[PDB]
């Protein structure tokens, strides 16, 4: 409906590396339980 | 090249170095839908 289009290479895009990283972190952060030491959120508290 | 100027004026730090210096006021832009620029201003009371 011509609301907002962004440039290629913008961080707001749905094909940006930020969108890929959001997809990847969302599919990744539940593989190991939160008790485990191999969980992604526990071994990397910066993500 | 003028959109980069207006964008760096709202979210960046332009005009360098000091802004807000016209009678304790400020006018900042706000673009929308690629075809309009609307405005909104700032003010303050007299502390110091």
């Amino acid at each position: 409906r011509a609301e907002k289009f962004v440039a290629p290479g913008a961080v707001s895009s749905m094909f940006s590396p930020a969108g890929y990283l959001t997809e990847l972190y969302r599919e990744a952060r539940g593989l190991h339980p939160k008790d485990s030491d191999r969980n992604l959120d526990k071994r990397r508290q910066d993500l | 090249d003028i959109q980069a100027l207006i964008a760096a004026e709202i979210t960046g730090r332009l005009p360098t170095p000091d802004v807000y210096n016209d009678d304790n006021k400020l006018v900042i832009p706000a673009i929308n839908t690629g075809g309009k620029i609307t405005f909104s201003e700032l003010a303050k009371t007299q502390s110091d």
